[PDB]
């Protein structure tokens, strides 16, 4: 019986004959003569590599509209589905499915203070079910019961995420032909959908999975995170560069000020050290030698100046 | 002539400055195997080992390093790690099984560089140190130990490099590098400096100077007699000393800044070859026929050095090293040709006989070009 | 995902280019080699004998009709037919009118007797052609019309189209033809086309056709030449743009398909299984992006290898196991041979004899310059000796 619990849970083992036949067929029947019942929303995919992280966020987005619920995979690892990139041109044929275990024990006690609920109660098997179905590229959502606001905004939700990883797609696109060396030949602005507009925040797009020059970046220097985090890292090696290659540039003309310790530590790392002397203080075999000592720093520093030097303020931290 | 471009490399991390004689690798541990050894200016050195980006193991001295060396000075058959810092302490470190020193000794100060060579032929190592200010003092290690003094030596021209070199007669011989590529030779009498000079256009160039290069499989302590000398303003020279006068090997002149001089066997056939290296990061492989390998690192360099180093599988390879702007150390440890000219297959598979006779065997004459570019395409591509 | 072996390639020059250069910068010509940089450079390399060595020459050449402005974008070159005689340049470049890029296509061709293979003469002949459309890929097919032979330029555009410049033997000039004509497997376009591979069939009037577009779209085509009609078609679709495709035969014909963000793969026997045998090349996508390609026999057994070059710095070999060794259990397939690593990305590569000893050096283009690489010497002098006396041998035992 401990497994005839994780059986009943999609956990391990096939699934059932309904769920892989006839409860698409007919929830996309009850549309068609209207009822309160499922809702029908839709969407489509650029690109087959954009699946897993679409569903992590879809599995995010359920347990967070809704917490009673529980997101199950299945895929048809072959007409038999089995629980949870193999090949090019492979097309695969998964099945999300949701739903609130701990119902389907006692399906008339109460769903809920009719916040996620369409139509419950009764005795009457009243419950709810999410079966978004997806083939290679196209997505099509199916839920059943739900408040109407909920089922709206999760139809709604479901399109802006996939609207923001087509936009991510096409960032990656950019850079691809980028690397081939062919620049003025995609354009980043050629073909750019409500996060398509000309005031694309790129940094935000390539470091995010879920929503809220460019053209010549690569010239003469998950694969959404594996190329978006090499750009970022090519791009931060110039804002975190050419900053120490101005302030020296500033420096010397400036000198040909009291400047912080900071950027004394950087010039002597930029120099290269080149002569050396060193001499013995014939005094001290002690306040009256350590002034003595000053005594001496300060005549060679004056003799110094006498040659064409000029002391460096220390700035004060 | 031919450029190549070495790719496999080992970063390792290095915040300080440093002189650029304040670099060497060696055997610290007694295990066979070379390990790197780098002076900080702060008063820590550090040893890497194998292909960590840390150090193996640090050993902190007093005062700023100057000069590091790994060699055999107490004459007990076991290296010693010595440090020379800048105000004329001696420190020595024994690392085979922090790290505070062994042994310390106060020695005249403004050390510039260091050797450690049997000189004048008695068996025993003795220590070389050339000042800042033309000055040359030798000394010998003897048991209670304490460093003794030697005979010293004082010169006109700036002091860059010190080496040893097999002289006309199976002796060794202690040469100086003097501005205005010349150099001197520095007698062990227990004059006693003898200048010469080897053309030219300053009298103020800095000259570098490297002795004992080997010319044979076996022969390392059996012999040298070559040694080559560096100007900054770009000029090698390669000579051999022999009994009567200086004979020149070769000559060449390049555009760049060459500030070091190093020997290695990348040919892996039993001669070493002179490497020079720039200010830029241009580097010079030469051997003994004026064949030049380029080599063109993109930075800027601060120091520089080569010879064989144990970074992957418990072996010794030659290796090139650099030290950057940006606070690493690039080491390249693949650095072997198989030749250092350019020939095709033609040619060398004419110098063989073996290949002519089989050929005259087969009846067909070997002078027809065409015909034997066919004949190999057909046994190379078609060997059926 | 293990080499089995070390590579066996020495690098011999390395010249170093100013700026970079792109997938359609390297080009053939002659033994001598061209390649272009984007801006406006073209380099010409090859090998000058010395006595007893060789030394490498890369020399700069300067073509007339190119602003300094320009952006150059695509390159090739082949020679004409065996009835003709001559070498043929194309050269495909942006001027920058003001904001808006200018495409144009200019073509090389001494016409003057006695100078149809000077290059330096070539320099200065061209054309000038604007397009209307972007260019992507310049390349060259020969056709068969009538009793004799004729090459043809084929450039993809912005627009998803090919169109076909073809000589006009009247006035000496390249005209813009309908591609139709010629080749009806290469219409109704819907992607940009990266790369187009036309594979003839030596010995009879068919070949085929294949093309990889950005979209991840793959049609190959077998085609029949005298009655202009397509045999049989087939298509797939991948994900990520196509980098690379080619046609070769195994031993039966076969074709690689280099993408971007997968696995290259293989699709075996193309004239009796269409799409279906595909064979992946195990671990070719761990080193980032697949950007070149190349089939030849880089192994001297008589039989093809496959060479991947990644934006990874990376060259990897692979090698075909026969199913005439029998291992059925690792059945007939591709192993890692073996693997070389690089400083930059690399861009292209070649296969051709410059030195000119029959052994066929590599020539890489990355992005910092060109490397030649040369077969050890020392492996292939004692590998020719092993053969030529078993050659003997078995002479004098079959003679007597």
């Amino acid at each position: 019986k401990r497994r005839t619990t994780q059986l009943e849970e999609g956990e391990v083992g096939t699934l059932h004959p309904v769920f892989a036949r006839v409860a698409q067929r007919w929830m996309e029947f009850m549309v068609q003569i209207g009822c309160a019942s499922v809702s029908r929303s839709s969407a489509h995919m650029v690109s087959r590599f954009l699946l897993p992280s679409i569903l992590s966020e879809f599995t995010a987005l359920v347990t967070s509209m809704a917490g009673d619920t529980s997101v199950r995979i299945f895929e048809q690892h072959l007409e038999i589905f089995g629980p949870c990139s193999p090949r090019p041109a492979a097309e695969r044929h998964l099945l999300l499915l949701g739903r609130n275990f701990l119902q389907w024990r006692r399906p008339t006690q109460q769903a809920a203070k009719a916040m996620q609920r369409f139509e419950p109660g009764g005795n009457a098997p009243r419950q709810r079910l999410l079966l978004l179905e997806v083939v290679d590229k196209k997505l099509q959502l199916l839920t059943y019961n739900w408040a109407p606001d909920l089922g709206a905004a999760l139809g709604r939700a479901l399109v802006r995420l996939v609207q923001w990883q087509n936009a991510r797609a096409h960032l990656i696109f950019c850079l691809l032909s980028q690397k081939l060396g062919l620049f003025h030949h995609y354009g980043q602005l050629d073909f750019p959908n409500p996060f398509l507009l000309p005031t694309m925040e790129v940094e935000t797009l390539i470091r995010s999975a879920s929503p809220p020059p460019f053209d010549e970046a690569l010239r003469d220097i998950d694969p959404v995170t594996y190329h978006g985090q090499q750009f970022l890292e090519i791009k931060m090696a110039e804002r975190r560069e050419l900053e120490r290659q101005m302030k020296m540039e500033n420096l010397f003309v400036t000198w040909q000020m009291p400047i912080s310790a900071g950027e004394l530590e950087t010039l002597k790392q930029s120099s290269r050290l080149v002569h050396y002397c060193a001499t013995a203080m014939l005094f001290d075999p002690e306040p009256w030698l350590k002034e003595l000592s000053l005594a001496f720093l300060q005549q060679y520093v004056q003799y110094l100046q006498s040659i064409g030097f000029v002391l460096v303020p220390l700035r004060p931290p | 002539m031919r450029s190549v471009s070495y790719v496999q490399r080992v970063a390792l991390e290095f915040s300080g400055s440093l002189f650029p004689h304040a670099i060497c690798l060696g055997d610290v541990d007694n295990d066979t195997l070379n390990e790197l050894v780098v002076g900080d200016t702060s008063g820590k050195v550090s040893v890497y080992k194998n292909d960590d980006s840390r150090p193996w193991l640090t050993c902190s001295c007093q005062g700023m390093l100057t000069c590091v060396g790994v060699g055999d000075v107490c004459n007990k058959g076991k290296n010693l790690l010595v440090a020379v810092s800048a105000e004329g302490w001696f420190h020595l470190f024994d690392l085979t099984p922090e790290q505070r020193p062994v042994f310390k000794q106060h020695i005249p100060a403004n050390t510039k560089v260091m050797l450690i060579s049997d000189i004048d032929g008695d068996g025993c190592r003795e220590l070389v140190v050339g000042y800042t200010d033309r000055v040359v003092r030798a000394f010998r290690w003897e048991e209670l130990g304490q460093l003794v003094s030697l005979k010293k030596w004082m010169l006109e021209g700036q002091v860059d490099s010190l080496s040893v070199t097999l002289g006309p007669l199976g002796l060794p011989e202690l040469m100086v590098s003097q501005p205005g590529c010349a150099y001197a030779i520095l007698l062990c009498t227990w004059r006693d400096v003898v200048l010469h000079q080897t053309r030219i256009h300053n009298k103020n160039v800095s000259t570098h100077l490297i002795g004992n290069i080997k010319q044979g499989h076996g022969t390392e302590s059996s012999g040298s007699g070559l040694f080559a000398l560096c100007t900054l303003d770009g000029t090698l020279k390669l000579m051999e000393e022999m009994e009567e006068a200086d004979k020149l090997l070769w000559s060449v002149q390049v555009d760049h800044q060459l500030f070091a001089l190093e020997k290695l066997d990348v040919t892996g056939n039993g001669h070493e070859e002179v490497v020079a290296c720039a200010w830029d990061g241009q580097t010079y492989i030469i051997d003994h026929n004026r064949t030049v390998v380029r080599f063109q690192v993109d930075e800027n360099i601060r120091a520089f050095c080569a010879g064989l180093y144990a970074c992957k599988e418990g072996r010794n390879s030659p290796c090139l090293v650099y030290v950057t702007f940006n606070q690493k150390i690039y080491v390249y440890w693949e650095v072997q040709l198989e030749r250092m000219e350019s020939t095709n297959l033609v040619k060398l598979l004419e110098t063989k006989p073996e290949y002519h006779s089989l050929l005259q065997e087969l009846g067909v004459d070997p002078d027809d070009l065409p015909v034997t570019r066919a004949l190999l395409h057909q046994t190379l591509y078609h060997p059926d | 995902a293990v080499a089995a072996g070390p590579c066996p390639l020495r690098e011999d020059s390395f010249t170093r280019f100013s700026s970079q250069s792109n997938v359609y910068g390297l080009a053939g010509g002659a033994g001598e080699l061209l390649a272009a940089t984007l801006k406006g450079k073209v380099l010409g390399f090859r090998y000058q004998d010395l006595r007893q060595k060789i030394r490498p020459v890369a020399k700069e050449l300067q073509f007339n009709y190119i602003p300094v402005d320009a952006e150059i974008v695509s390159i090739d070159t082949f020679n004409k037919s065996p009835p003709k005689r001559g070498l043929v340049v194309g050269i495909t470049f942006i001027k920058d009118s003001g904001d808006k890029g200018s495409p144009f296509l200019n073509i090389y061709c001494d016409y003057e007797p006695g100078s149809e293979y000077n290059l330096d003469s070539i320099a200065q002949s061209c054309l000038n052609l604007e397009l209307q459309f972007t260019p992507f890929q310049l390349c060259h097919a020969e056709v068969q019309v009538g009793d004799q032979l004729e090459t043809v330029f084929l450039l993809s555009g912005n627009d998803p189209a090919i169109h076909l410049y073809k000589e006009n033997e009247g006035l000496h000039q390249f005209e813009e033809q309908p591609v139709e004509n010629l080749f009806p497997e290469l219409t109704n376009l819907t992607s940009s086309v990266l790369w187009l591979d036309v594979h003839n069939f030596p010995g009879t009037s068919r070949r085929l056709s294949a093309l990889g577009c950005q979209s991840g779209y793959v049609r190959v085509a077998h085609v029949d030449q005298r009655s202009r009609e397509v045999l049989q078609m087939w298509s797939v679709l991948q994900d990520g743009p196509i980098s690379r495709v080619i046609v070769f035969s195994l031993s039966e014909y076969s074709v690689l398909v280099a993408s971007m963000l997968e696995p290259a793969v293989v699709y075996r026997d193309l004239l009796n299984r269409g799409l279906e045998d595909q064979l992946l090349l195990p671990g070719s996508d761990q080193f980032d992006s697949v950007l070149c390609s190349l089939v030849t026999d880089v192994d001297l057994d008589g039989r093809p290898e496959v060479l991947v070059a990644t934006y990874g710095q990376e060259l990897l070999c692979y090698k075909y196991r026969g199913p005439e060794s029998g291992l059925p259990e690792a059945q007939h397939g591709f192993h890692l041979l073996w693997q070389r690593s690089f400083s930059s990305p690399l861009l292209a590569m070649a296969h051709v004899d410059l030195t000119g000893d029959g052994l066929q050096e590599l020539a890489v283009v990355s992005l910092k310059g060109v490397h030649i690489l040369q077969h050890s010497l020392i492996q292939a002098s004692e590998l020719v000796l092993t053969r030529l006396r078993h050659q003997v041998e078995q002479r004098r035992r079959r003679l007597q």
